[PDB]
Order: structure tokens, then C-alpha cells, then sequence
RNA sequence: GGGAUAAGUGCUGAAAGCAUCUAAGCAUGAAGCCCCCCUCAAGAUGAGAUUUCCCAUUCCGCAAGGAAGUAAGAUCCCUGA
RNA sequence: UUGGCACCUCGAUGUCGGCUCAUCGCAUCCUGGGGCUGUAGUCGGUCCCAAGGGUUGGGCUGUUCGCCCAUUAAAGCGGUACGCGAGCUGGGUUCAGAACGUCGUGAGACAGUUCGGUCCCUAUCCGUCGCGGGCGCAGGAAAUUUGAGAGGAGCUGUCCUU
């Protein structure tokens, strides 16, 4: 997904800021968000 | 009444290297010498220019992300017809352009930044057959 | 890539193997010969220049009765380069005639177009009329030219002018026969230029 | 004339922003401009004028 | 909780020069890799140990910091063990063997897809399921195996086409 | 078809011992971009190139220069497409 | 878009909509490529990049819009003086004639309706699209060129196999 407000929902997520851009990345993946 | 040149001014070739040299920071210390802003004998109006060769054109470094993220915009006469293109491009396929649009932006339009700019040659390094006019070598100010 | 030049003549129908038809053009293009290797050593580049259809003494200049002295035959009208060959199997000299090609050679063919003089907007450019009746006078004619806020035309906006005299390339054809015997190509379909002009049969860019 | 003076003042390694404060200084000079530039027709009267700067710039 | 405050030991007989500047010659059995270094990383080597002395505290350093002994880590161990990778083809018609070197693989596309190694690149095929690549570099030889993964990528209803050894599919009930 | 790219997808790996497509390093990837295909085109005053030609006159102006006749070729004029 | 304000124009800036001719912006209808799927394949929803190209023939009404007929890969929006009247058509609004309802005591009135109702211009300049004459390109000439740069093309549907 794609909004500007990232955020983690469950604990099995990382908050990795790749390429200026602040990614949210987990193991489910329905949590894979990204600001861009 | 001070004292103002006209065709009594003498020429001298020189040769500026930029290799380890931003775009930029050279190109308002070319300008300079090809306009005149040296020779104590400067009158704006007659052409006193001692002028460069530049050598290596293919070396030049330019700091930031400027490659990639500077684009040049060459815009035609037909509508939406523009041919924008990045630095990157620019200085592998050919930087001649770079360089001699880089000194045509920095000096006085008209009839002058003709002149000043006929002056001017670019040569990609570090060839130049311009052995038979002997330029001393201008090393930079910085 | 091979190619050779010459004028045309007209179209015929040549029935061949089946019942077909086929729309066939007549070539006289043989044969050429080599006055000038053009050198990437010297120039940069590599090309032949190929020369055809040889004309009488009164019809030729001294700057270009010394130009065939290298390849050393007789003055010779309609001269075009071709970048560029196989390099060589050419020598400044040897005749170049119809032989190399074949019934199945896919090839381009270039010429300059038959002119049709000075066309209006729709024979131009495909350009359609307006109404020929209701009261309309506006008819024939290419209409608006562009907004009002840039208060010019665009460049580009089609209107009348001189249609024809380019040279144009049309592509993919077949050769049909070699006739060496009678200095005689024949092209399916419709190859561009008027009657007796000058066209160069090269070979195609495939696939 | 003031490019008419870097143009010189640069030959001897100043600038203008501080060469007219040597001639402030070293001298109460009230050399005209056009003629601080002169100076240049006939260099090196100039130069030793900017020998004058230099004195008082240490 | 550091990297590059860490030792590497060459025991026998991974020979490493400082060839100058600074391309750091392993060689070996194996073979020889050449990974070129920053200029900012001064890598002291002492009595069979490389290390890394850093210029200075930034983030620019200690990013840079673990990382050029880390790469020599996996280069001089690389020169006496190899490196390898399992993958592990679960399908019905997916199979594989090599021809020459290209690696054919008969996944259920209609036309069989071959993989190219390069040279110092050894794929080996031990049998109709698995596949193993085998090489030195591991910035090649798993990036090679990325290369094979993304023939067939593991559907997460039957895992199909390639897969590596050991890895773990989310799995749905497609119905 | 070739070459670099978007969103992706990554292989390595740190800072933050693991992890982590990135921060150094290497990829892949679009009818997008740049060429390849076709057309114009050195008035491109930065006027490019190679081939082959005609020659290096006659007079004035001591000179700088200016005329008159002429080769290579072309033009007017004519039959036309 | 309906608006507010009255700042260019009331010694005139032609107003709706069609026909031509387009360009451009993408906030995308397709087509190319992907994340997720409440994605088993098939066909989708949704979010991403992407303007290169395509973006229909009617019936009705002046209609833009709208509905419906049948196709289609789809039948995108939107700006450009709600593009375009010194390029066209006037079908409506809003000239006089003429009626009908309504209102007024009456002349007449009405974004309530209806039948009829002179659409002028030899292109000066800049543009645009073709054609020429000079001159220059360090001597005059004839051929063939190179390509810095400029455009054009850029769409896809089926079917059969696998």
C-alpha cells in the first residue's frame, strides 16, 4: 500500500527508511507501505 | 579623457584543465578571461579577449547528485517538442555541448557574448591541434 | 548490404508457380560500377559510390570526366553512395550488375516520388472537407489554425504547399526474377517515383 | 576604473575591497579614480603605489 | 556490538596482500578476489590477522565501518570453503538438468528456460529436484541464484518452481 | 533489436554483532527515455568532409590596391516534360 | 461548475452548441509493467509507475449533458477567450412581425412556450506552409557526402498450437 501516514500495525514490523522514503516492511504481507 | 583601447590589443591563448574541477566554479573564471576582467587595458566594448582552450572535457567532476537529478532542457520550436536530457548523458555521449553552454550562460548577450564566445574552443582530452599558437597554461585561482 | 541503382519502367503482371497474380515493376538498373571507395580511414565513414546509365561526351564536365578515371570508362550520370557494405568484395572498377539478387532477397527500395505539384490541404495531407451543402461556404479548405492565448501558429499545422519531390524508401519487397540477360529486375507491388526516374534496390533491414 | 583596478591589483596579489583600504591607511591618499587608474597607462607607478598598500597591511 | 572491531585469522593458506590503493588481493586455492576499498579504510594487517582501523567516528564511517572487514570476511573465507546455495524445485512438470553449461530447466512455461553462469561459477545439478550453484563470491553466486528464483516465484497456494534451501512459503487455502 | 532508467523485484552487507534492496557495491525491469526504421539537413557564421577540374594572365597605382580580357565551368535565348 | 468583487474593455473584447484542425496537462478508459488481494485457473477490486499511440456509427432533442440501439482492446476527463465566425453553419437565446397561457384597468410584460427573421472585409505586419533572388563559407568550379539538429512513425483484435 501507499498513504502518508506509515505506520507498523503489529509488532513483526520493521520501519526501514529506504531512498528517502520512510518504508514499513513485515512478514505479513498486507502490512507493505510505503510514503511516495 | 582616461585611455580607451581600439584594435591595439594583442591575444594570448591559454588552456585551463578541468579534471578535478566542478562545472561551476571554473566556468566564472573562464568568462573572466574571455571577456577581459585582467588585462588592465579593459574597455567593455572592443573585444579584448585572451582566450581559452580547454582540455579534458571528458574528466569533469560536479558535486551533489548532478548527474541524474540536473537536466538540460532544449526545447524546439514545435509544440511539447522539448529534448530534455541529464548531465550523465551529457558527459559520456558528448560534454563539447556542456562546457560551451556553460560560458554562453555566464557572459553579456549581444553582439559580445558572440564575440566572447567565438573565442572559446573546447577539446575532449587531451588532444588539441592548436600546437602552432602556443598557449601557456593557466593554472586556476580557485 | 547489397544494392544497386537504377531507373524504372512500368508495371506488368507475371503469374508464377500457381494461379496467382503478382504486380510486378521492370528495373533497368545494370549494371553499376565502382568509381569511389569511400574509406572510413580518410573520411571516417564507409561507402561505394555507384555510377549509372553512362551519357555522351557533350553532356560531361572535365571536373567529372576526371572523377571516372580511377574506375576508367565512359562518364556516367546518376551517382548516390551506400553506406555500407560488407567490406569490400569491391574493386574501383568492377561492374556491379543485377546477379546477386534472387527470387526470395528481401529488400528495400528508394526513389524520388512522382510530383504532383502545388495540392491543396486535402490531397496534402489526407486532410477532409467540410460540408457541401446547408448553406456552408466553408468547404475544400484546411480550417482553424490554433487557440487565441499563444496568438500564433504552431509550427506544423498542415496546410498547402508543394506535394511530392522527396525521396522516398518503401520497404520489404520481393525480387522477383533476375533477368542478366536483358539488364531487367522485377519488384512485386509499387515501387515509388515517376516514370524513367532513378531508384536504388537495396537490400532490407530483417528481421 | 575599479575593474581598472583589479585588473591591476590583482597582477600584485590584492584585491579592491582591500587595496582602497591600503590606500586609506598607508597614505591619506585622495588619488582620483580614473587616475589610480592612469596609473596602470604608466604601470609600474601603480605598483609601487600598491607597494605603499601592502606596508600597512601587516 | 561491533563488526569491524572483530578479527579475521588466515590460518592456511588464504594469502592476502595490501595492494596499493586499495585493492585487497585475496588469493588462495580457490582463487583470487579483488574488491576495491575507499580510501578512508586503513586496514592494518598483523601476524596472520586483518583488521580495520577506521579514520574517525561519523556515520559516514561506521557505516563504512564493519562493512570492509565484513566483505574480507566472506572473500578469505571464501577462498578455502566456497560458497553454495540449495534450491529445491517442488512442482509436477518442473524439472531440471544441465546442457553444456547452461543450466535447462523444463518449468511449466511452453519453452524451456536456460541459465547462463559466468566464469568461477559452478551450477551444479545433483538431481531432478534440487539445484546447486557453487562459486566464491557470494554477491554473485546468490545474486546468480536470484536470478533462478525469479523463473518460476513460489505461488503461495502450491509452492512451485524455484525455492531455496531452507525456505518457508506463506501459505493460503485457495479454494 | 541494443543501451541506460520508473514502480518493482533483489544478491551482499553494516551502521543498529542478528536482521536490514542502500548507506559504499553489483544487478533485472515498462507500449515510457535515447538510438536503431524513414524523412529533412553545413546559412551548423562552429558555413564540415572527400573526388576531380581550371590555373596561377594583361594593364595602371613605386606600394596597399584597382580595373580590362580569360580558362574550369555556368547564364541569357530556344524545343520542351 | 453555481458563485462573490467590479480591477482590462459599453468611440463595440461576438455570446450556446455542432463541422473542421488540433495541441497540452495528466488526477488514466485501454494497451506495457508491477504490489496487495476477501487473487484456486477465468474475469475482477484496489494502489502504483507510464503520455508513446488509440481513443466509434447512430435515435432523440438547438442542445453540452443525458438515456437507449449495436459494436468495441476501450468508447477517459480537463485547459487552451466554457479552443476555433477577418475558417463555416444560426438550430436556441435576445431586434422589429405573429400567436397562446398568465399578469396589468391599459400601453404592454415574462430565464413560460411557439412559426418566420440581410452573419460584411481585395491580408499591412508577426506568424504558419511551399517556392525563389542576392550574399557568405579566405581563388573560382562540378559531384557525393558526414550529421550537431529538426521532424514522421509509436495503436492493436482475433485465430491455431503449445
Amino acid at each position: 500500500k501507499v498513504r502518508p501516514s506509515v505506520k507498523p500495525i503489529c509488532e513483526k514490523c520493521k520501519v526501514i527508511r529506504r531512498k528517502g522514503k520512510v518504508m514499513v516492511i513485515c512478514e505479513n504481507p498486507k502490512h507493505k507501505q510505503k510514503q511516495g | 579623457t582616461p585611455m580607451a583601447n581600439a584594435s591595439t590589443i594583442e591575444r594570448k591563448w591559454l588552456v585551463v584543465d578541468a579534471a578535478g574541477k566542478t562545472l561551476g566554479r571554473l566556468s566564472s573564471e573562464v568568462a573572466a578571461i574571455l571577456r577581459g576582467k585582467h588585462k588592465p587595458t579593459y574597455t567593455p566594448h572592443v573585444d579584448t579577449g585572451d582566450h581559452v582552450i580547454i582540455i579534458n572535457a571528458e574528466k569533469i567532476e560536479l558535486t551533489g547528485k548532478k548527474l541524474t537529478d540536473k537536466i538540460y532542457y532544449r526545447h524546439t520550436q514545435h509544440p511539447g517538442g522539448l529534448k530534455s536530457r541529464t548531465a550523465l548523458e551529457m558527459r559520456t555521449n558528448y560534454p563539447e555541448k556542456m562546457l560551451e553552454l556553460a560560458i554562453k550562460g555566464m557572459l553579456p548577450k549581444g553582439s559580445l557574448g558572440r564575440q566572447m564566445f567565438k573565442k572559446l574552443n573546447v577539446y575532449r582530452g587531451s588532444e588539441h591541434p592548436h600546437e602552432a599558437q602556443k598557449p601557456e597554461v593557466y593554472e586556476l585561482r580557485g | 548490404t547489397k544494392g544497386i541503382l537504377g531507373r524504372k519502367i512500368g508495371m506488368t503482371q507475371v503469374f508464377a508457380e500457381n494461379g496467382d497474380l503478382i504486380p510486378v515493376t521492370v528495373i533497368e538498373a545494370a549494371p553499376n560500377v565502382v568509381l569511389q571507395k569511400k574509406t572510413a580511414e580518410n573520411d571516417g565513414y564507409e561507402a561505394i559510390q555507384l555510377g549509372f546509365d553512362d551519357k555522351r561526351e557533350k553532356l560531361s564536365n572535365k571536373p567529372e570526366k576526371g572523377h571516372v578515371a580511377k574506375a576508367e570508362t565512359a562518364p556516367k550520370r546518376f551517382v548516390k553512395e551506400l553506406r555500407g557494405v560488407e567490406m569490400d568484395a569491391y574493386e574501383v572498377g568492377q561492374e556491379v550488375k543485377v546477379e546477386i539478387f534472387s527470387a526470395g532477397e528481401i529488400v528495400d527500395v528508394t526513389g524520388v516520388s512522382k510530383g504532383k505539384g502545388f495540392q491543396g490541404a486535402i490531397k496534402r495531407h489526407g486532410q477532409s472537407r467540410g460540408p457541401m451543402s446547408h448553406g456552408s461556404r466553408y468547404h475544400r479548405r484546411p480550417g482553424s489554425m490554433g487557440p487565441v492565448d499563444p496568438n500564433r501558429v504552431f509550427k506544423g499545422k498542415l496546410l498547402p504547399g508543394r506535394m511530392g519531390g522527396e525521396q522516398i524508401t518503401v520497404q520489404n519487397l520481393e525480387i522477383v526474377k533476375v533477368d542478366a540477360e536483358r539488364n531487367l529486375l522485377l519488384i512485386k507491388g509499387n515501387v515509388p517515383g515517376a516514370k524513367k526516374s532513378l531508384i536504388t534496390v537495396k537490400s532490407a533491414v530483417k528481421s | 576604473w575599479i575593474t581598472r583596478i583589479n585588473a591591476a591589483a590583482r597582477m600584485n596579489g590584492l584585491s579592491y575591497s582591500r587595496l582602497m583600504h591600503g590606500l586609506k591607511l598607508s597614505g591619506i591618499e585622495v588619488n582620483r579614480k580614473m587616475l589610480a587608474d592612469l596609473a596602470v597607462n604608466d604601470l609600474t607607478a601603480f605598483n609601487q603605489l600598491a607597494d605603499a598598500a601592502k606596508a600597512q597591511l601587516n | 556490538s561491533r563488526v569491524g572491531k572483530k578479527l579475521l585469522e588466515i590460518p592456511s593458506d588464504v594469502t592476502v596482500t595490501l595492494n596499493d590503493n586499495n585493492t585487497v588481493a585475496v588469493k588462495g586455492p580457490k582463487g583470487e578476489l579483488t574488491r576495491t576499498f575507499h580510501p578512508d579504510m586503513e586496514i592494518k594487517v598483523e601476524d596472520n590477522v586483518l583488521t580495520v582501523a577506521r579514520p574517525s567516528d561519523q556515520k559516514e564511517h561506521r557505516a563504512l565501518h564493519g562493512t570492509t572487514r565484513s566483505l574480507l570476511g566472506n572473500m578469505v573465507e571464501g577462498v578455502s570453503k566456497g560458497f553454495e546455495r540449495g534450491l529445491e524445485l517442488v512442482g509436477v512438470g518442473y524439472r531440471a538438468s544441465k546442457s553444456g553449461n547452461k543450466l535447462v530447466l523444463n518449468v511449466g512455461y511452453s519453452h524451456p528456460v536456460e541459465i547462463v553462469p559466468e566464469e568461477g561459477i559452478e551450477i551444479e545439478v545433483p538431481s531432478q529436484t534440487k539445484v546447486v550453484v557453487k562459486g566464491t563470491d557470494k554477491e554473485r553466486v546468490g545474486a546468480i541464484a536470484a536470478n533462478i528464483r525469479a523463473v518460476r516465484s513460489p505461488e503461495p497456494y502450491k509452492g512451485k518452481g524455484i525455492r531455496y534451501e531452507g525456505e518457508v512459503v506463506r501459505r493460503k487455502e485457495g479454494k
